[PDB]
């Protein structure tokens, strides 16, 4: 986000949606992107229960925020589910409206 | 339903109790008089 | 009895920075939506918490989504942006400055009500006559008609500003001035050991202080002093930054509960003992941490059982622990601890009693005890604690306390203890008679008559008002007072002057379910009648066909 | 010496000494003068408008505001009784009683030689 | 330059006279500044606070608020 | 127990009480809050707890038992001084 120009400022709301469904092992992503896919249409950016308090370690990251509790908004444009795995593995989808 | 509101609407709730297996639809006699609709999976009897 | 203190499940919230921009970010669609209009005290509210968490990068992130706001839209686009700036702005203004508690509700009442058909409710209606809380504060130091000046009080009073008179002007010989006070003496005197020979108003919230006599007469002096920072607090507002507490009792929909989110609001950080440590209470701690989280302050959720002996001498070496503990000190002791033993009187102390009376008054002490300890061993010789000590109006003038009272009535042995024995230094006591304070889905028994006996001239308290009122002793300018001499504070709606009050609510208790079952009993009644004349077919065929839900997947 | 307190009668015969004095010596503005006199006139109102002491052994009464002041008119009863006991002697035939603490070389135990006399 | 950690501690607890002196040191500056600088040398702090409590505690502030000091303006 | 051996018309002395002279006491002489140990709980519990107890158990004797237009006298042991002597160590606080 920042080297590409982010607006400082502008940060985006962080979805873990492992708390809820903890973390089928290989089927990760495609829960997230349903996740994302119904965000979308709704504008409901779903909050994160069990988000105790954030590690004092995430401050560092301007441009992304941690929500407790869903939040209706007016709508979403764009979204990016990103997710890594053993050996290496790094993957990033970007969906848009 | 569960990740964004945090609860079963009345709609989630059937959805669920149907895969679960606690209700199934039955559509014929039941005790004599006919009957249609949800029925409880255990228990033989209806349910609204 | 059995211990349930465990570090291990001790929960530490502290994130208050991660917070404020959710709820920021989360007022912002709030009003665009019209959750929130310029109307409800809410925004202000929400705002001053903002405010509270004033962050450099809070600041970008407010104005970013300020800036970038589509106000070409709607109304509420613009109403949004225009509130925004305004914070913007506000939130510039306060970053460094230290985290304010300000209650800035709506101060309410209570309004029993039965219906045409015998229901009975409860509402909590707007006081008419005051708005914020500064109008509460006013209304309350005015005093009532009900709490009349009594004839010593007077008598004493006035030969206080005779004296303040004839002293502060001297020109009077001193062979007058020394014969004056001898004259004053035995007047002062006189009346105190035989009154019955002898022989405006009183605040709703005043602090008393000690007779030669050890007695706990009205002063002015120091209800001023109260009353005053009690003022500047509901208009600037009061912090707590850099302060250290423990609170025992604060659980949901409790006094200590609201007490709590003052401090938390103030840069306070908090130790919060819990008997029912579950994620629901682990939860409702965490919510309430993201909304009164101001910076600074923290908030440690403990399991806790007081009990137990074990749980409170050791609670208190987490508390004080360098190494693995939470390392602090203790500035506010905050002993709400209590159990229900509603129903018993002398007749039957059971299990229950005991128990109650062991967390109330005997473990209490324990629990100061070990703080002073503590402190005393680690020389922490020149910051005293707190204790708000909770006393009570009523000591055995009402029926089946079953050992309540007698531990309340217990408590105020250390009024005298804190002279007499050596941990003056350390632990500092305010004794707070806290007054009738109705509850929120609590009890509503003590709800259903509020209305009823307020109206003999007298005040009854909501909880958000209550705790505005302790926050009040714990304020800097009271604390002072209590670091030389212990301070009494009457925070009884003035109910001191209803005598047989006991008496009166059973009488109000009647009348209230009396009239009520009368109401819907007649109803069964008439309806049944209606069914013997018409038949069963006629009134039944004319009764209003609610439909029940079902549900239809879209 | 100790128990001290001065009758109604006093309270006022020095109310009045007082005023006769302060007022007798016209040194005050007529600002203090006046409000002198204002708050005197209220004192000796709520007053209705010898010395006394206290008997070292009395009972006492409840306050309406729960606060327990001397009662002469009980402290006699008792302090009489108390007497008539010393004199004459008190009985106690035909009453049971329970006592606990009642150890050797105690009060319980003198009270307890009491009752069974 | 040459201060460590808990210098002169070991002599402190074997000397009687050397303990003393400590003592009516720390004595002084606990009852004065507000802290101990047997603490500060046994366990050094990398941050340590005082406080202005009761009546022994508004005398120290006392202190703390008559420290004076001098800088003259480049007008005299 | 004490109480129905006092009131047991069988096996009992089966009397009826006229005066309760309750002065059961331990000294706990030596603690300030500072320590509340296990003697001061116990003395507490002698003192107040029980107390109660035991007029709670004669009452309910008389009124089972019909006794009404017999009360029984308690000389309360009270104490001048709540916490203005040290050392109390959880005395006052039963006397009070």
């Amino acid at each position: 986000l920042k080297h590409l120009g982010r607006t400082k400022g502008n940060a985006v709301l962080g979805i873990f949606q492992k708390y809820l469904t903890g973390h089928p092992k290989g089927a990760a992503g495609a829960w997230m992107l349903n996740g994302c896919l119904q965000v979308l249409n709704t504008g409901i950016v779903p909050g994160n229960r069990n988000a105790d308090n954030v590690d004092k370690v995430m401050e560092q990251f301007d441009y992304i925020v941690y929500p407790s509790r869903s939040i209706k908004t007016d709508g979403i444009k764009a979204f990016s589910v990103t997710s890594f795995g053993f050996g290496q593995k790094g993957a990033q989808a970007i969906g848009v409206h | 339903e569960m990740e964004a509101y945090g609860k079963f609407s009345l709609e989630g709730c059937v959805e669920m109790a149907w895969m679960m297996g606690l209700i199934k639809n039955h559509n014929g006699p039941l005790k004599g008089k006919p009957y249609s609709g949800w029925v409880d999976a255990k228990t033989g009897e209806p349910v609204d | 009895i059995e211990p349930a203190f465990d570090p291990l499940k001790a929960r530490v919230y502290d994130s208050s920075w991660n917070w404020a921009r959710q709820d920021a970010l989360s007022m912002y669609y709030d009003i665009i939506f019209g959750r929130l209009r310029v109307v409800d005290r809410e925004i202000v509210s929400q705002c001053i918490q903002i405010m509270n968490r004033s962050n450099p990068l809070l600041l970008e992130f407010m104005q970013y989504h300020i800036d970038h706001c589509p106000t070409e839209r709607g109304e509420t686009y613009q109403l949004a942006k225009e509130l925004g700036q305004q914070l913007i702005e506000n939130c510039k203004e306060v970053l460094g400055k230290p985290p304010v508690y300000k209650d800035v509700s709506i101060p309410t009442g209570p309004q029993t009500t039965i219906d045409a058909r015998g229901n009975i409710q409860y509402q909590e209606v707007p006081r008419a006559s005051a708005r914020k809380f500064e109008h509460y504060v006013k209304q309350m130091a005015e005093g009532g008609p009900i709490s009349q000046y009594s004839n010593r009080t007077k008598v004493q009073n006035d030969l206080r500003s005779v004296y303040k008179l004839i002293r502060r002007q001297h020109r009077l010989s001193k062979s007058s001035q020394l014969q004056f006070n001898a004259l004053y003496k035995d007047v002062i005197r006189a009346l105190a050991m035989n009154e019955s020979q002898i022989m405006e108003t009183i605040p709703f919230l005043h602090l008393r202080k000690k007779d030669e006599f050890g007695n706990w007469e009205y002063s002015k002096k120091l209800t001023g002093i109260y009353l005053d920072g009690l003022e500047a607090a509901a208009r600037s507002g009061l912090t707590f930054q850099g302060k250290h507490a423990l609170m025992t009792g604060a659980g949901a929909g409790s006094i200590g509960a609201e007490v709590l989110q003052g401090l938390l609001s103030g840069g306070a950080k908090v130790i919060v003992t819990t008997s029912r440590f579950s994620r629901q209470v682990t939860e409702y701690y965490q919510g309430i941490y993201a909304r009164c989280g101001a910076r600074g302050s923290q908030l440690v959720v403990v399991p806790f059982n007081q009990g137990s002996k074990q749980d409170v001498e050791a609670l208190v070496n987490y508390i004080y622990d360098t190494k693995n503990g939470l390392g602090w000190d203790l500035d506010y002791v905050v002993p709400f601890a209590a159990i229900p033993e509603n129903g018993r009187e002398i007749d039957s102390i059971d299990s229950k009693s005991e128990l109650a009376h062991r967390i109330m008054l005997t473990n209490l002490l324990r629990l100061l005890g070990a703080i002073k300890t503590q402190k005393k061993e680690r020389g922490y010789e020149t910051r005293p604690a707190q204790v708000i000590l909770p006393l009570s109006p009523n000591h055995g003038t009402f029926g089946n306390d079953g050992l309540y009272s007698e531990s309340k009535l217990a408590l105020e042995t250390l009024f005298n203890r804190w002279y007499s024995e050596s941990w003056g230094n350390y632990l500092t006591i305010c004794g707070a008679v806290i007054g009738w304070t109705r509850g929120t889905g609590l009890m509503s028994a003590n709800n259903l008559v509020a209305e009823g006996v307020e109206k003999l001239g007298v005040r009854t308290f909501s909880q958000q008002e209550m705790a505005f009122n302790l926050l009040g002793l714990m304020a800097p300018a009271i604390v002072n007072l209590c670091q030389s001499d212990p301070v009494f504070a009457d925070l009884n709606g003035g109910l001191q002057f209803i005598p047989d009050l006991k008496g009166l609510m059973t009488k109000l208790r009647k009348e209230i379910m009396e009239t009520s079952a009368i109401r819907q009993a007649v109803i069964k009644e008439t309806a049944i009648e209606n069914k013997v004349v018409n038949g069963e077919d006629h009134e039944a065929l004319y009764r209003r066909v609610i439909t029940e839900p079902r549900a239809n997947l879209k | 010496p100790i128990s001290q307190y001065s009758n109604r009668t006093k309270v006022q015969n020095d109310l009045r000494s007082v005023y006769k004095l302060i007022r007798r010596q016209h040194r005050l503005s007529k600002s203090s003068q006046l409000q002198f006199n204002a708050l005197y006139k209220d004192v000796i109102r709520a007053l209705a408008m010898k010395v006394e002491t206290i008997p070292f052994l009395h009972l006492r009464k409840k306050d309406e505001f729960g606060n327990w002041e001397y009662s002469k008119k009980l402290t006699g009863i008792y302090l009489d009784g108390l007497e008539a006991a010393a004199r004459s002697g008190l009985t106690f035939q035909g009453k049971h009683a329970l006592m606990t603490g009642a150890g050797a070389g105690s009060i319980g135990a003198e009270v307890l030689q009491g009752l069974l006399s | 330059g040459s201060q460590e950690q808990g210098m002169g501690m070991d002599l402190y607890a074997t000397s009687p006279v050397a303990k003393e002196v400590w003592d009516r040191a720390d004595k002084h500056f606990r009852e004065n500044y507000g802290f101990s600088i047997i603490d500060i040398v046994k366990n050094n702090p990398k941050e340590l606070t005082v406080h202005f409590g009761g009546p022994r505690g508004k005398i120290i502030r006392q202190n703390y608020m008559s420290m004076t000091f001098e800088t003259v303006n480049a007008d005299g």
